[PDB]
């Protein structure tokens, strides 16, 4: 089992990435995790993916804006 | 060449309060030397070490970024991570645990 400050990447316990970053390289027992910046207009979706921030259409209002970790939230007016 | 920090998972050091100490982040880099910073874990949060004395010691095939304890104090007990910034990349080391005796 991994410690709470770590994250399971393969069957390997690794340091996590900071909020705006996805895992670009897995750690080993002896080496670091590599993280890359998710670019503006994207959010960290899994450990490894930047997903494009969805746009709330004209027939909707934005409840919460797109952060680096979570998608936009939309509801009807 | 990937930038790598060679701190082994569950790495630890036993050190004496009042003695000086040098905590090493061994860095592999091939071109421009990255910006590296130390931080100390409280739970699952790495508080950056901003006011602290740090230095580089360069060797043929690896380089050491050192966190200086001048001297070690009982409150220095705990877990430390080291981080490197290269362009848009962020390389995150395993935590190394300091055990202090006094
Ligand atoms: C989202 O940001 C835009 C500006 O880019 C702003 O007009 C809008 O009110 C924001 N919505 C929320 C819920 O923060
Ligand atoms: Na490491």
């Amino acid at each position: 089992i991994c410690k709470p400050e770590e994250v399971q990447l393969g069957d390997q316990c690794c340091p996590p990435c900071k909020q705006g970053y996805r895992v670009t390289g897995q750690c080993t027992q002896y080496t670091s995790t590599t993280c890359t910046l998710c670019p503006s207009g994207t959010y960290v979706s899994g450990l490894y993916q930047c997903t494009q921030c969805t746009e709330c259409q004209d027939t909707e209002v934005t409840i919460r804006n797109c952060t680096s970790t979570q998608n936009t939230v939309c509801a009807s007016k | 060449c990937d930038v790598q920090l060679y701190i082994k998972r569950q790495s630890e050091h036993s050190i004496l309060a009042g003695d000086p100490f040098e905590l090493e982040c061994p860095v592999k880099y091939c071109a421009n030397r990255p910006h590296v910073t130390w931080c100390k874990l409280n739970g699952t949060t790495c508080v950056k070490l901003e006011d602290r004395q740090t230095s580089w010691k360069e060797e043929k095939n690896i380089s050491f970024f050192i966190l200086h304890f001048e001297p070690v104090l009982p409150n220095d007990n705990g877990s430390y991570r080291c981080s490197a910034n290269f362009q848009s990349n962020l390389i995150e080391s395993h935590s190394t645990t300091l055990y202090v005796t006094d």
